[PDB]
């Protein structure tokens, strides 16, 4: 679902125009998708500062905290600006995995 | 600092599996602990670490305890 039904190709007017340039450009498309999707088992953190470790289901009970486990994205992001000439300029920036 | 480890730790069904082989063994007395010194001697045999030495580094399940029986399993 994340990687086939959610990819992202938008196209956003241009809000700034203090630059040459900014007055050429009247557009920027903005295009990701996503790579790798992972659930992981439920953590925790005891120190509020420390290593997260395995959330047990009765803790989840006793402190009313939720039996879930964490989701880690990793994006590709594909930003093309358009301008009054004809041609368009690529930015393509890969996201690391990050929940 | 210590006060939200305690009550993180204590409620943990792993600290209760622990406390259990080490009462088993042993290693605790058999009974819950009734004066905080006992309490803390408890945390101290059951996590492998003072509840001050866990708050400064990071790995916890390393020195959880373990059973002193070695029971030959195969």
């Amino acid at each position: 679902i994340v990687k086939q039904m959610f990819n992202v190709d938008i196209t956003y007017k241009d809000q700034r125009d203090h630059t040459e340039i900014d007055k050429l450009r009247e557009s920027v498309q903005i295009q990701f998708n996503f790579t790798d999707v992972n659930i992981e088992r439920p953590q925790h953190r005891n120190y509020s500062q420390g290593n997260k470790i395995n959330l047990l289901p009765n803790k989840a009970r006793l402190c009313g905290l939720s039996y879930s486990g964490p989701v880690n994205l990793a994006a590709e992001v594909i930003l093309t600006a358009h301008y009054s000439n004809g041609r368009q300029e690529v930015k393509r920036a890969s996201i690391p995995p990050f929940q | 600092d210590t006060k939200v480890l305690l009550t993180e730790i204590l409620l943990d069904p792993m600290y209760d599996y622990a406390a259990t082989v080490a009462r088993i063994d042993g290693s605790i007395p058999m009974h819950k602990p009734r004066t905080p010194k006992e309490a803390e001697y408890e945390f101290k045999t059951v996590i492998g670490r003072t509840p001050a030495e866990l708050l400064s580094q990071k790995e916890f399940y390393d020195k959880i305890y373990t059973s002193k029986y070695r029971p030959d399993f195969t």
